[PDB]
């Protein structure tokens, strides 16, 4: 049985009034550092510091020069020399930003993505690797080092409609993406010709490697657009329009995930985590460090927290994080490092702070 | 089990990952 519990401490509104796509609390920041955390949504990128009783006070933000951008998501690196935290963002026009969040400032930017980019991710082990997912039907892996296109995984085998998630799994081996084409994908960076690919960026125009075919492909855990994706150690996690997260792997139950060819047609669904009122496309789940909790906000603003320790995806099932203000999409959730603070951002620009007890 | 080997795989690989994070040189 759940035995997690949380209070709602405090909440604001950002006075753009428009969306909240993304929310991402600083994982590189050390113990005793401030807990900080950005958010997404229009043309702005916002920071803020979490202090005792509540308080959350607003450290500065970005507002980009092109009022037609909307930025989709973030996500926190630190700088391999100078060890100060660096800020990625990127949405509708396509253009990766790497913010230094000292100074809230655009340091360099990326551009090339044939469209909006839906998720960016950190390698977990490499702070210089950063995936990022398009409208074009492809994945990205840049080295922010070198300034340098590693690779391009799409193509003949690559995803046929927009990808909308991706997640490396803990030691940085693998991908898995999703889409509206409504496939999970499988991509291999542990391969010679990746690791050798990886080792050549960091020597270095550049020639990118074009990955056509992935390690795995599957079209039978969900029957609409797949908006999110995780790793679960060597199993996965994703969902769709239908709610509810399916706990799932490729093969037979028995099989090995390393051991997976890439024709195989096999998939065990192990589990579901079920919920309601949350079958609107864009709606991310999230999870705490070491992976023992499990947040996913619904369309009428009500916040799910499962226990990920307790083995049957039913008994699992937390307490209901509500509101009677929060009435809004909560498109994204957060959890501070150490699991003491989960944020939630929603579709009216409004940030809701819940403290564990 | 399943469950219990997936858990350790967690533990042992968020550990390494912890392990990396309390190392890490700043300023
Ligand atoms: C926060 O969870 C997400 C999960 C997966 C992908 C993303 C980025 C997406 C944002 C979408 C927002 C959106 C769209 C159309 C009509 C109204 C809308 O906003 C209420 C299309 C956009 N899409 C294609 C990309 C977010």
């Amino acid at each position: 049985k759940c035995k997690y519990s949380f209070k709602c401490v405090n909440s604001l509104k950002e006075d753009h009034n428009q969306p909240l796509f993304g929310v991402q609390f600083n994982w590189h920041s050390k113990e005793g550092d401030p807990l900080v955390f950005a958010t997404v949504g229009s043309n702005r990128v916002t920071l803020y510091e979490c202090h005792s009783q509540g308080e959350i006070r607003l450290l500065q933000s970005y507002v980009d020069a092109d009022a037609d951008e909307n930025f989709y998501t973030c996500a926190w690196t630190y700088d391999s020399n100078t060890s100060h935290p660096l800020l990625a963002v990127a949405g509708s026009r396509g253009i990766i930003r790497i913010i230094n969040p000292i100074t809230m400032q655009c340091i360099k930017h990326y551009v090339g993505h044939g469209n909006a980019i839906n998720e960016l991710k950190f390698h977990p082990r490499d702070p210089n690797l950063l995936l990022s997912v398009s409208k074009d039907h492809a994945l990205r892996l840049w080295n922010i080092q070198t300034d340098t296109l590693v690779a391009i995984f799409g193509g003949v085998e690559g995803h046929r409609d927009e990808v909308l998630s991706a997640d490396y799994d803990l030691l940085g081996e693998k991908i898995m993406s999703c889409g509206m084409d409504h496939s999970l994908k499988l991509w291999r960076i542990n391969s010679k010709r990746m690791m050798n690919a990886i080792k050549e960026s960091y020597d270095y125009p550049f020639i990118s490697q074009k990955i056509h075919f992935p390690d795995f492909s599957t079209r039978d855990i969900h029957r609409n657009y797949v908006d999110c994706v995780r790793w679960l150690g060597d199993l996965i996690l994703s969902k769709s329009c239908e709610n509810a997260i399916v706990c799932w792997k490729p093969g037979k139950m028995e099989d090995d995930i390393d051991k997976i060819k890439p024709s195989e047609s096999n998939v065990t669904i192990l589990g579901r985590f079920d919920y309601s009122q949350c079958d609107i496309w864009y709606m991310r789940f999230s999870m705490d460090f070491w992976q023992k909790m499990l947040a996913l906000g619904n369309q009428v603003g009500k916040l799910y927290v499962w226990d990920l320790e307790v083995e049957d995806p039913h008994k699992a099932k937390c307490t209901t994080l509500t509101h009677h203000k929060c009435g809004a999409a909560i498109r994204q959730t957060s959890f501070s490092r150490d699991s003491s603070i989960l944020i939630a951002v929603c579709d009216d620009a409004s940030i809701w702070r819940w403290d564990r007890l | 089990s399943m469950f219990s080997s997936n858990r350790q795989k967690i533990l042992e690989r968020t550990e390494i990952l912890n392990q990396e994070w309390k190392q890490r040189r700043i300023q």
